[PDB]
């Protein structure tokens, strides 16, 4: 969830209001953006 | 919504609904209403 109400898009975007909704999508957009980049790194380091 | 004797806030009455089909706009039309404010979900999409 990384501190939203739910873990699922669909699920919070029919359960919350427009303008409040924003506020828990850019959590996840925040969590899974950082996973990518420790991903990433990880992987230029095993190429090496 | 209908009843005479809503119980005190010292005991609150406490009813379950379960087993039905859930429209509110009897819920709309049996108040005026003052103060709606829905935390969890948007009222306006309540019936899905
Ligand atoms: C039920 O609602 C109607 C319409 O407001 C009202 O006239 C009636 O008194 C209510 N019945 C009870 C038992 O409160």
């Amino acid at each position: 969830k990384f501190g939203a109400i739910s873990s699922v898009l669909n699920d919070i975007l029919s359960r919350l209001d427009p303008p409040e909704a924003e506020v828990q999508i850019d959590r996840l957009i925040t969590g899974r953006l950082q996973s990518l980049q420790t991903y990433v790194t990880q992987q230029l380091i095993r190429a090496a | 919504f209908n009843a005479t004797r809503f119980a005190s806030v010292y005991a609150w009455n406490r009813t379950r609904i379960s087993n039905c089909v859930a429209d509110y706009s009897v819920l709309y039309n049996f108040a005026p209403f003052f103060a709606f404010k829905c935390y969890g979900v948007s009222p306006t999409k309540l019936n899905d």
